[PDB]
């Protein structure tokens, strides 16, 4: 994915 | 979901249940897994619930008798609500359930990717509404998650077809003119999920209708692309 939700 | 077939085991990894255990356990709504600690679901969800300690989210699940007392779940250690929500109807239908623990992924459960910023002009033709939701108006959850593929329409061509509603840009709608396939109750929350360059994206979060995929009258989705920086908000808060 381009949008990136931080782990 | 009306006019769907069964899903195979691992088709929608993103998919998830969530139950309520008040004042007994059942299916809740649907949601899509969009972060390790994230669950992406609509905010009508929620009417009621008091507190997220009688939730509890089920990955992995294909069918609803895999859930028994001992079947492991995630715990919800908050809900977020866009502020801005009233109801379904009025739009901003969108919530995110923050986990208690950490998702593992592998090939049962995993992330679906969010919608592209430059992407709000690309054309889906390839859209897939699931749940377990009912398969008529009178019904009941069914066990297998189930699967029907779906066009997307215009607002132009949605607002004709739901004349007294305002249908803003932030909702977007999927249906055949004639009916036959849609989301129905016990869908909501669920993923409306759109394969575009071998890669699927969240295009809408299963919201409302009037009845269920009736003739000229689309199911409304709210329009993921249109709040990604209101997830990356929340999620990525400092
Ligand atoms: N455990 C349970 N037993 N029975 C249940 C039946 C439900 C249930 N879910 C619903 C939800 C609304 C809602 C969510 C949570 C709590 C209370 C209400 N609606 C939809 O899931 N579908 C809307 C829709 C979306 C779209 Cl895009 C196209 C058409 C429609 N529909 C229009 N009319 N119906 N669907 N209603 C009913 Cl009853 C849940 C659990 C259970």
């Amino acid at each position: 994915c381009t949008t990136k939700i931080k782990p | 979901i009306v006019g769907g077939t069964a899903s195979v085991r691992g088709e929608w990894p993103w998919q998830v249940t969530l139950h309520t255990t008040s004042p007994t356990q059942r299916h809740l709504c649907g949601g899509s897994i969009i972060g390790n600690q994230w669950i992406l679901t609509a905010a009508h969800c929620f009417y009621g619930v008091e507190s997220p300690k009688i939730l509890r989210v089920y990955s992995g699940i294909l069918n609803q008798s895999e859930i028994k007392e001992d079947t492991s779940f995630f715990g919800v250690q908050e809900i977020i609500i866009h502020d801005q929500y009233k109801m379904a109807e009025s739009g901003y239908d969108i919530a995110l359930l923050k986990l208690e623990t950490t998702v593992g992924y592998g090939d049962s459960q995993r992330p679906i990717c969010l919608p592209s910023k430059g992407d709000r002009n690309v054309i889906y033709t390839d859209c897939w509404v699931t749940g377990w939701g009912y398969r008529k108006l009178r019904d009941k959850i069914q066990n297998t998650l189930q699967k029907a593929k779906i066009p997307l329409v215009t607002n132009e061509e949605c607002q004709k077809r739901y004349r007294g509603h305002k249908i803003t840009h932030k909702m977007i709608c999927a249906g055949y003119r004639e009916g036959g396939k849609d989301a129905c109750k016990g869908d909501s929350g669920g993923p409306l999920s759109c394969k575009h360059n071998e890669v699927w994206h969240l295009v809408g979060i299963t919201s409302w209708g009037e009845g269920c995929a009736q003739r000229e009258r689309p199911g409304v989705y709210t329009n993921v692309v249109e709040y990604v920086d209101w997830i990356l908000e929340k999620t990525q808060a400092v």
